[PDB]
């Protein structure tokens, strides 16, 4: 919920 | 400041004039979606474009490592003893219409996210740690009991009570408390279900930043002008225009000097940008990590736990390490990346100086001798006939779910396959081809997990509190290879323990964790990255420094 695929 | 071979700041030798108009663009092949309320905004393009207006009304300054400091629109203070965050808004913090920013405007942010009537997608579990907030979120309570106002709703102070303190609470992006205000007096009569589509949050908002949006062209652009009521330093510039530019038109736009600054340009275009006369290209360390995962088990969704129960030679630590030491990441980067990808030594990106160290050693240097020796001494014995290794009669053969994405994705994947052949490991692509991104996400995130891949790559944009729990803990659905290790669990808990309220202790906990992950080799760090930004040589005071808090007020032009 903090970090994203990318 | 440097980032690789790049300068972080453009030190213009010429003085800024008084006034001027800065022309900025964001590279996107999709339209921006204007939404000035942080809690309701889901478009990264617009989030960046909102910068001159206050970045969707962020309150807190930080240092270059994203640790909160005093001196922004508000201050936050943590008191362990009372389990409370105290947010103190500046006396002269005002909205762009001259109205006061008050304690209620801060609380109202929580309502926009937690009350489902507004339709936010930004609720997180972390917010359930605020006393009374879960009950508000489910409609059980009409108010948020853990948020109180020492000086009332029209005062400047807010206290937020937690069930437990967390050491990440001193980092921006922690998620345990929010960092933006929303103009309650301006929006109080808009039905929650209509708030996201209201003119008042799209074309005609109130903001707190050094500039305000005088004109918003849906999907395209913002005309920014000085915000007379900004608490801080009056800007140098008379105006800023911020526009979307397509990938296909960005390079031409630099050649014609249509934009002073273009943000979000992709790594492939760098060679076309490097040579442009009239521009200084700035670089900065990204909040990014790419890594290789090994498939070691399955995820039990009902019990929220990873179980490391997959039959595979990758259960052997020597095998996991050898497959990492065999790769030629540096060589790959040197051929293809233009210095924009650099080999990772550890899982935490080096921009987090307070949470990592370059002394941590991983797989950043190819060592085929070591890889071969590791497999030897573990019983994987080479063949005369085939070039591949065998143990108890079975060949060492693995499936690599490599994916599409990088401009040379095919070539990079093949290179690794060839390195693995050099150590007697036979590696093939999943279904003989690269995986599409959406296929890859599905394959990796649908419980219980697949049994038909051995190696895969993942890459993450990390928040400014670089939490490892939601990526690698025993309970995490994003633990794609499903390892479960008592030492790593201990290490993760220690990072988030009360002892880690001490920054030196926490750094040591992050370092141990990174060492332990590299040694165990359930995952292998691959690359860090650099972002670049071209800057017209007339711009004064431009910098990519993450600790630079007043760039929109300081920035100017020399002519």
């Amino acid at each position: 919920a903090a970090s994203a695929s990318a | 400041l440097k980032a690789g071979n790049f300068d972080v700041a453009y030190q213009n030798p010429d003085k800024a004039i008084k006034g001027g108009n800065l022309k900025v663009a964001y590279q996107s092949d999709s339209p921006m979606k204007a939404q000035w309320l942080s809690g309701l905004s889901n478009d990264a393009t617009f989030a960046t474009m909102s910068g001159p207006g206050g970045g969707q009304d962020g309150l807190f300054f930080t240092d270059s490592g994203f640790k909160f400091i005093k001196g922004g629109a508000a201050d936050v203070a943590l008191d362990k003893e009372s389990k409370t965050a105290t947010i103190t808004l500046r006396k002269d913090l005002k909205w762009s219409d001259g109205s006061e920013v008050t304690a209620k405007d801060y609380e109202f942010t929580y309502e926009t996210i937690a009350n489902p009537a507004y339709g936010s997608d930004r609720w997180t579990d972390s917010l359930a740690n605020i006393v009374g907030l879960s009950d508000y979120h489910t409609g059980k309570a009409k108010t948020i009991s853990g948020i109180t106002f020492p000086d009332g709703e029209n005062g400047k102070v807010i206290k937020v009570q937690f069930k437990e303190m967390k050491p990440g609470m001193t980092q921006s992006g922690n998620g345990y408390f929010l960092e933006t205000v929303a103009p309650y007096q301006y929006l109080k009569d808009v039905a929650p279900k209509d708030l996201a589509s209201s003119p008042k949050t799209t074309t005609k908002p109130l903001v707190t930043g050094p500039f305000k949006p005088e004109n918003v062209v849906a999907g395209e652009s913002i005309k920014y002008v000085p915000n007379p009521y900004y608490w801080g330093e009056k800007p140098k510039l008379n105006s800023i225009t911020y526009e979307v530019v397509s990938t296909a038109k960005s390079v031409a736009a630099l050649s014609s000097s249509k934009y002073d600054i273009i943000n979000g340009m992709v790594s492939s275009q760098y060679k076309q940008v490097k040579n442009l006369k009239g521009y200084k290209v700035l670089g900065q360390q990204a909040m990014y990590i790419s890594l290789m995962y090994y498939n070691l088990g399955h995820y039990d969704a009902k019990n929220s736990i990873n179980v490391q129960d997959r039959k595979t030679p990758l259960q052997d630590q020597n095998v996991r390490q050898a497959i990492g030491y065999a790769r030629n990441v540096a060589e790959v980067d040197n051929k293809f990346s233009n210095g924009l990808s650099t080999p990772a030594n550890s899982l935490i990106p080096p921009i987090f100086k307070q949470f990592t160290s370059s002394s941590v050693k991983g797989y950043e240097k190819q060592d085929l001798d070591k890889a071969n020796k590791l497999l030897d001494e573990d019983g994987w014995k080479l063949n005369k006939s085939t070039g591949y290794r065998e143990k108890d009669g079975k060949e060492l053969s693995l499936v690599y779910a490599a994916r599409v994405g990088d401009a040379n994705a095919e070539t990079i994947a093949q290179n690794y396959i060839q390195q693995w052949k050099k150590i007697g490991v036979k590696v093939s692509l999943y279904n003989g081809k690269l995986m599409e991104f959406n296929s890859w996400v599905d394959h990796m995130t649908t419980p219980p997990g697949a049994n038909d891949w051995d190696i895969t790559d993942g890459s993450w944009s990390l928040a400014s509190e670089p939490s490892q729990q939601d990526l690698f803990s025993a309970a995490a659905p994003y633990n794609f290879g499903h390892f479960n290790d008592s030492e790593i669990t201990k290490d993760l808990n220690d990072i988030d323990s009360a002892k880690s309220e001490n920054p030196t202790y926490r750094k040591a906990a992050f370092v141990k964790y990174q060492e332990d992950m590299n040694k165990k080799a359930y995952v292998i760090p691959t690359n860090f990255m650099l972002n670049y930004t071209p800057v017209n040589k007339r711009v004064v005071g431009m910098t990519l420094d993450y600790g630079a808090m007043n760039t929109w007020s300081e920035i100017g032009v020399s002519s």
